[PDB]
């Protein structure tokens, strides 16, 4: 006898779904599908990261196991009607799903060809809310590198120090830090977590625990786990990046600020997105041109009471900061004008942003 | 177009 | 004394976002905005199709007209907050739009260089409910070719003919008809609308007025008028395409017979996405294999009493015609292998399909 | 993949 089970519709779609994620190589576009004590298991994986669901069996099964095509698996499942049954058996080299007068032949590859990986070493272990690692994510996943030539930018800097998470993105031009408390006490340790295994991550916040391992983390997340090798490389310390004595504090609300860029904008170089700053006694004023000679002013209330100063900004960075934000105003931290500025939440220190200027 | 002061690279 | 006119930000947005649609030369990306006795209009064109929209002016106002470029002061306009008062003049070679202490200076060409239709002649006349022409359009839309040397087959036929108004499409594969009444009495004319006057006529229909003319159509549509170029060449009769005598009749459930030939595509080939029917008393096979000789089987109940048949389609064209159908029952006329299939909804003959069989 | 009868095309 070989693999065979019977599952509702309804068991199998979400965790198909999810699964069918992270799929190059013919068996990489397969899923590992394991039948054992009384639990279908659900694989897929790139070789670097993996995606594995469990769902209980009510239904009488043969153990065994088979790879077989993810998407059209995924696809047919999720074709059939709503409170299908759906039988599944080997035959051949093929696998038959069965359902109503329906049938469908689909083609595998063995399961001992299915990438595994071997040498799993934990580390360090916690728990938290989804919600928590969700706005950690959210609040630098923006600040992260594309393809750059430095790899250990284009991924997210996980942290654990105190009782505290924290992650940081960069990619040069603007960096991201968010630090959350998990009521445990951590061991400190820093690992890269590449930029597609940021995004699976993401896929399955929909309470979590954590495994960081010697070269790979690991998510439980309900009855999935996913596993994400880590990226080499030295990431750069968020302290020494942050400015030393940004004296000058600006105060404005997030959305006339974020509103007044978004116009400005409009009328910025579209390269190289420059806007100009002119920062004075509780007044900010933005101007934008461009080589039409098309030019956007905009004059808004701010608290201010530093020296007056003159700024220039890529527009889109900002507005990136301003987007993450979630709060009704913004503070802006100041130095001069060829230093970096810091950005954060009046009422939160959770979360900083520092953004390099443009030379005017 | 200035970088952060990222060590090397900025 | 040049224009100007000052007006609130609600009256003047989906106008913008209207006109800004039909938009290559410097002077066709700007709108023409033209102030006289109590109006505000604003036109676009691509040389071939243009829109204008009325504003009536309910502030004081100085008549005159310039060019400025569309997409930036439909973005300035939008991004604005609500409830903005938005006043405009000109300074020279620029446009200065201003509102609260938001300023922008964008850059003009003269409207006597913008174009304008000269030699528009009406000749026939008609209203209809936005969703008549809604659903004429909708129902044969998706059978028009697309950059099909054949010119006239890229867009999409427009006839009058007793009390009714009828689309027609085709690509050679596929055919899609739709008539319906409008109470009015009409010239029979028959006339060709080109593929981006169809999807802009559609833009408009959130009573509609017609105009067709010797070159062009006109549609009226509230306080917007559009005019598209009508398209030389002589379209296909599809009275002449419909199949003569397609004896066969097969009636199935629309929802049941769209699913199953969902499903069974998924295991067709991905490039000619042929599938097989065989048609047997009261009964429908369809099945489907692809190149790694995969294979899906649906079978369903339908009601047919003719002669067993077997007959290619590709799936693709067959999923087009039932999702564009709206009916609970689907009438298939078949004649024999290689022939055309008409098909229809089985309780309305206000449209019809026509597909060319593949060979087996 | 024979066409429909389009005149002249098919
Ligand atoms: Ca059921
Ligand atoms: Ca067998
Ligand atoms: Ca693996
Ligand atoms: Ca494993
Ligand atoms: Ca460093
Ligand atoms: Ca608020
Ligand atoms: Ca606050
Ligand atoms: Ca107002
Ligand atoms: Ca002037
Ligand atoms: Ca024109
Ligand atoms: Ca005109
Ligand atoms: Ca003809
Ligand atoms: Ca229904
Ligand atoms: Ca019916
Ligand atoms: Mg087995
Ligand atoms: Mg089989
Ligand atoms: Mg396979
Ligand atoms: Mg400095
Ligand atoms: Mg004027
Ligand atoms: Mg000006
Ligand atoms: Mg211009
Ligand atoms: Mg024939
Ligand atoms: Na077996
Ligand atoms: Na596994
Ligand atoms: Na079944
Ligand atoms: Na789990
Ligand atoms: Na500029
Ligand atoms: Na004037
Ligand atoms: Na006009
Ligand atoms: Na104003
Ligand atoms: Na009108
Ligand atoms: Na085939």
């Amino acid at each position: 006898g070989r693999m065979k089970f019977t599952v509702e519709r309804e068991h199998l779609l979400k965790p198909l779904q999810q699964v069918s994620g992270p799929l190059t190589l013919p068996i990489l576009g397969n899923l590992l599908l394991q039948v054992a004590d009384g639990t279908l298991s659900l694989t897929g994986t790139d070789l670097e990261m993996e995606m594995v669901a469990r769902v209980a069996l009510v239904q009488p099964h043969e153990p065994g196991a088979t790879t077989v095509p993810a998407r059209k698996f995924f696809d047919i499942c999720r074709g059939l009607p709503e409170g299908a049954e759906i039988a599944v058996q080997l035959e051949g080299e093929r696998m038959l799903v069965r359902s109503g007068r329906s049938r469908f032949s689909l083609s595998t590859l063995p399961a001992a060809d299915f990438p595994n990986l071997d040498d799993w070493q934990s580390e360090v272990e916690f728990t938290l809310p989804q919600a928590t690692m969700k706005r950690l994510i959210e609040a630098t996943q923006f600040s992260m590198a594309h393809q750059d030539v430095r790899y250990y930018l284009n991924g997210m800097l996980f942290e654990t120090e105190g009782e505290e998470l924290r992650t940081v993105a960069t990619d040069g031009h603007r960096l991201a830090v968010c630090s959350m408390p998990i009521g445990q006490s951590l061991p400190s340790h820093s690992v890269i977590v590449p930029r597609k295994g940021v995004i699976e991550l993401m896929r399955m916040l929909d309470p979590l625990r954590v495994q960081i391992g010697s070269n790979n983390i690991r998510a439980h997340v309900g009855d999935f786990i996913f596993t994400s090798k880590l990226v080499d490389g030295r990431f750069p310390d968020y302290r020494r990046v942050l400015p030393k004595n940004p004296d000058k504090h600006l105060e404005a609300g997030c959305d006339l600020l974020k509103q007044a860029f978004a116009r400005a904008a409009i009328l910025s170089n579209e390269k190289f997105r420059g806007v100009r700053l002119y920062v004075s006694e509780n007044q900010l004023k933005i101007t934008a041109n461009n080589p039409e000679q098309e030019e956007a002013e905009e004059i808004l209330d701010v608290t201010y009471s530093g020296a007056e100063m003159e700024i220039g900004f890529n527009v889109s960075y900002v507005l990136d900061v301003l987007n993450a934000l979630k709060c009704e105003n913004v503070r802006m931290m100041l130095t001069d004008s060829v230093s970096s500025v810091q950005i954060e939440d009046a009422a939160s220190q959770s979360a900083a942003y520092v953004v390099m200027p443009m030379r005017l | 177009v200035p970088t952060l002061p990222l060590v090397p690279x900025g």
